[PDB]
RNA sequence: UGCCUGGCGGCCGUAGCGCGGUGGUCCCACCUGACCCCAUGCCGAACUCAGAAGUGAAACGCCGUAGCGCCGAUGGUAGUGUGGGGUCUCCCCAUGCGAGAGUAGGGAACUGCCAGGCAA
RNA sequence: GCUCAACGGAUAAAAGGUACUCCGGGGAUAACAGGCUGAUACCGCCCAAGAGUUCAUAUCGACGGCGGUGUUUGGCACCU
RNA sequence: UCCUCCUAAAGAGUAACGGAGGAGCACGAAGGUUGGCUAAUCCUGGUCGGACAUCAGGAGGUUAGUGCAAUGGCAUAAGCC
RNA sequence: GUGAAGAGGGAAACAACCCAGACCGCCAGCUAAGGUCCCAAAGUCAUGGUUAAGUGGGAAACGAUGUGGGAAGGCCCAGAC
């Protein structure tokens, strides 16, 4: 059981987070698709939500699940927190290792504008 | 309304509580006949005596 | 099977023990989806109906203020070394 | 003569013998003796009694004991003073609350379990009654 | 007698209890292995020990899957 | 508007197990291979990347089931604060408070923020 | 730089005898006797497995139990 | 002298020549931090190999582990690389 | 809590038990514990029962047609003990 082992991994991390009362930006990486969306200081309501499932930016997009899309994710969730009224974030991997697609996401979200 | 409390016991060999919670009705020795104000703390402090003491 | 039940108003153990040393004792009827009833009953006569074992199986008619409510014996109180009851619940 | 087969612990505090015993309904068997009075049975005692019980009713006849000492008793030596450490243990007590079934017993008639009961009843030292098995 | 040994004792347990209003470092909590749980505005010592991180009255919780007392403080 | 999934919670067992089925239009999960980035203290099993042929087998989600765990009165019982009394290694009475255990029953949950796709 | 461990460390440095004894005190603390207690002791009883040719109870009485006395060995240290 | 449990009467404290146990250190990795892993004990199979070495799975799930006593802790692991 | 450092009344006498806290006086009254036939202040008081042991006015295991109370079941006019 993977899930099981990923939350686990990625228990500290958000226990850790949510004390500080840090507004987080949360990835959700899968096999085919990536999501990405940033929760309040609260945990509850989610500010800006992007991922690869919504058809504007599928439609755009090769393929659904890779390095140049996920910058193209990491790029709209910029895009739309500075249009939302939103700057200072804290990154939340959520178990996934920081190096790929996650890596590709956060590089493209902090080249755009977002600052973290 | 008011309430005449009387004393009808020595309050030598009490326990400071008891002591103090004549000390708190105003009941200085026996045969005392003091008169307050009907409230629920009163009451409770009669009840809390209430061996030693009389309501009228 | 008939036995001659009072309603309880002081309920406690003030009241159990004054109502228990005065040969009667205190017991109690529930079930279904009606509300739970307390019970006064008279020591000697319940004593005497345990003897039989049909009282730990069969259907009791218990007669209250004219109404007889139908019930069976689920548990009962001994007294830890006196051959005596201290508690009956009845069931619907 | 009854003893735990090893323990936590060797000596114990005295305590206070309070209240009334769980032990009350005869469980396994069909009759038994209850513990009317408060007292502590010993080790030897319990043997005393189940030795002049077994006797009376031959080799037929089950007999089951409820009771168990473990709580060990100190003793000081004879001849010596107050302190300098808890004394040693002699023997092994079951304290014994008011409804306290000691002895049961099942295959017999009424008859002649009352005999048997009654002859182990002489053997303690707690005043005791004869009980009955009932349907709840 | 190979017995009679004894350490001085610590003086742990509770300080602060339900409502209290305490001032930012005052101990809460002061206990060996966490029994209590820092939450909101507490930290946890090397000693474990519950000290106040701002101005405000202690509450206590039990919270999370394991079930565990939380301290609290809000302002 | 509902019917479904996903993340993120809240609530921390009436919410969890064992059984009984059921989902693949998307969705997720195996899956697919390994110039590559990275990986193994041996291993693409794990993490990682490139993917889109398959199956929903494992896992999961949902529906139904009490076979369990869990929740749980009313009444009584133990205990006990205060003041008395006794047959005073322990009990009893007035007056508060009042368990644990147990029983009748309830019970396989319940709701927030965005994101998709199907009947509109 | 100290088992200054007699660990708030009296000195850097310290064991014994006294029936040859002495002074100051103490019934704050022992020996004798008294007191309180009664484990022990001694004296009774309860149960009755057996002994007693048979038959527990003429005489005995295991395993255990319940008392009395203040006659032992003690405990305590209340009087001196 | 110091430490842990009980005595200790559900805040702290609390005596006895009361009941049980320990310490007079250890470590430049056994500290720091960042990324990943999760135990005991059984069961079945398998060369030498047996009740027990190493391997594979399944049951169990923290009955382990924590540099040294006991207590209170620990899966977000304070456990293990 | 009391004594110590608190007298007085009661427990025959009895620091610590129960009742109650003495500023001084009075040949006034009402009460507490405890009492009320005589020593010795006050009920040979009233109502219905218990005890016959001088219990009351030291005590256990255990023993026994001692005696006073309710509640059920056993047997009769085919006439029981
Ligand atoms: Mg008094
Ligand atoms: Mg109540
Ligand atoms: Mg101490
Ligand atoms: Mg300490
Ligand atoms: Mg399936
Ligand atoms: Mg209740
Ligand atoms: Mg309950
Ligand atoms: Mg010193
Ligand atoms: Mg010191
Ligand atoms: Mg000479
Ligand atoms: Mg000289
Ligand atoms: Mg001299
Ligand atoms: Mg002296
Ligand atoms: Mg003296
Ligand atoms: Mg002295
Ligand atoms: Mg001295
Ligand atoms: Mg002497
Ligand atoms: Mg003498
Ligand atoms: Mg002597
Ligand atoms: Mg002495
Ligand atoms: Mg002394
Ligand atoms: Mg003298
Ligand atoms: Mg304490
Ligand atoms: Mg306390
Ligand atoms: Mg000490
Ligand atoms: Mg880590
Ligand atoms: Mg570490
Ligand atoms: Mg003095
Ligand atoms: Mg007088
Ligand atoms: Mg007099
Ligand atoms: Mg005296
Ligand atoms: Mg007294
Ligand atoms: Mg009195
Ligand atoms: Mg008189
Ligand atoms: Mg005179
Ligand atoms: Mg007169």
């Amino acid at each position: 059981d993977k899930k099981s082992a990923r939350i686990r991994r990625a228990t500290r991390a958000r226990r850790k987070l949510q004390e500080l009362g840090a507004t987080r930006l949360v990835v959700h990486r899968t096999p085919r698709h990536i999501y990405a969306q940033v929760i309040a200081p609260n945990g509850s309501e989610v500010l800006v939500a992007a991922s690869t499932v919504e058809k504007a930016i599928a439609e755009q997009l090769k393929y659904t699940g890779n390095k140049d899309a996920a910058a193209a994710v990491g790029k709209a969730v910029a895009e739309r927190a500075l249009e939302k009224g939103i700057k200072d974030v804290s990154f939340d991997r959520s178990g996934f290792q920081y190096h790929g697609r996650v890596q590709a996401l956060a590089d493209a979200a902090r080249e755009a504008g977002l600052q973290f | 309304k008011t309430i005449k409390i009387t004393q009808t016991r020595s309050a030598i060999g009490r326990l400071p509580k008891h002591k103090a919670t004549l000390l708190g009705l105003g009941l200085r020795r026996i045969g005392h006949t003091v008169e307050r104000e009907d409230t629920p703390a009163i009451r409770g402090m009669i009840n809390a005596v209430s061996f030693m003491v009389k309501v009228e | 099977f008939t036995i001659n039940a009072e309603v309880r108003k002081e309920q406690g153990k003030g009241a159990s023990r004054r109502l228990r040393a005065a040969n009667k004792f205190p017991a109690i009827i529930y079930g279904g989806k009606e509300a739970p009833l307390a019970i006064e009953l008279d020591h000697d006569k319940v004593m005497n109906m345990q003897a039989k074992a049909e009282f730990y199986s069969e259907v009791l008619t218990i007669v209250v203020d004219g109404k007889e409510i139908k019930v069976k014996a689920q548990d009962v109180q001994r007294h830890p070394y006196k051959p005596k009851l201290q508690h009956i619940d009845f069931v619907r | 003569m009854l003893q735990p087969k090893r323990t936590k612990f060797r000596k114990m505090h005295k305590g206070r013998n309070r209240g009334l015993a769980q032990g009350t309904d005869v469980s396994f068997g069909s009759f038994g003796l209850k513990a009317v009075g408060r007292g502590r049975l010993t080790a030897r005692q319990i043997e005393a009694a189940r030795r002049a019980m077994t006797r009376a009713v031959k080799r037929q006849g089950k007999i089951w004991i409820r009771v168990f000492p473990d709580k060990p008793i100190t003793e000081k030596p004879l001849a010596v003073r107050m302190g300098k450490g808890k004394g040693n243990v002699e023997y092994w007590v079951a304290l014994i609350q008011p409804g306290k079934v000691l002895y049961e017993m099942d295959g017999v008639p009424e008859e002649l379990a009352r005999e048997a009961f009654k002859l182990a009843a002489a053997k303690l030292p707690i005043k005791t009654t004869f009980v009955t098995k009932t349907v709840m | 007698t190979r017995n009679g040994r004894d350490s001085e004792a610590k003086r742990l347990g509770v300080k602060r209890f339900g409502g209290e209003s305490v001032l930012a470092g005052s101990i809460i909590v002061r206990q060996r292995g966490t029994k209590f749980h820092a939450g909101a505005n507490v930290g946890c010592g090397r000693d474990h020990t519950l000290f106040a991180k701002a101005d405000g009255k202690v509450k206590f919780e039990v919270k999370g899957p394991k079930n565990r007392k939380f301290i609290s403080i809000e302002a």
